[PDB]
């Protein structure tokens, strides 16, 4: 606002509070990773194929 | 109205004294007058108060908070 031919602005403050689920979701996928896996069927080879 | 002001801040001049019911009279007339001349500002927003997540703003549009005064930058007399 003006505040007597002045344009001192508002106070803003910040208190981040929700990045700490993200935070622990995070490290939970980042603890216990994955990655593709090939299954083989019924085969007399397909053991080999997998690999 | 005008009247009877206007013979109130004049009968000093001729040395008399009103009456409580020419005062009454008065009084009543300068109501009536100012009750037709109201303004009631009725305040509005304060300026960094949060417009809600349900009207639905947009990027281009900004209104992410209810309209406000914005400052003057000139890059010529230091005044910071």
């Amino acid at each position: 606002t003006k505040l007597d031919e002045q344009f001192e602005k508002y106070p803003k403050f910040e208190i981040n509070k929700v990045a700490t689920e993200l935070n622990r979701i995070i490290a939970e996928y980042r603890n216990n990773r994955i990655t593709v896996k090939f299954r083989p069927g019924d085969r007399e080879a397909s053991e080999e194929l997998a690999n | 109205a005008v009247g009877y002001q206007l013979l109130l801040r004049m009968l000093s001049d001729y040395s008399l004294e009103p009456t409580p019911q020419v005062l009454s009279n008065a009084q009543r007339s300068y109501d009536a007058l100012m009750t037709d001349t109201l303004v009631v500002p009725s305040m509005r927003r304060r300026g960094d108060f949060p417009v809600g997540q349900g009207n639905k703003y947009d990027v281009f549009t900004s209104d992410r908070y209810y309209p406000g005064d914005l400052p003057l930058i000139d890059g010529d007399i230091p005044n910071a």
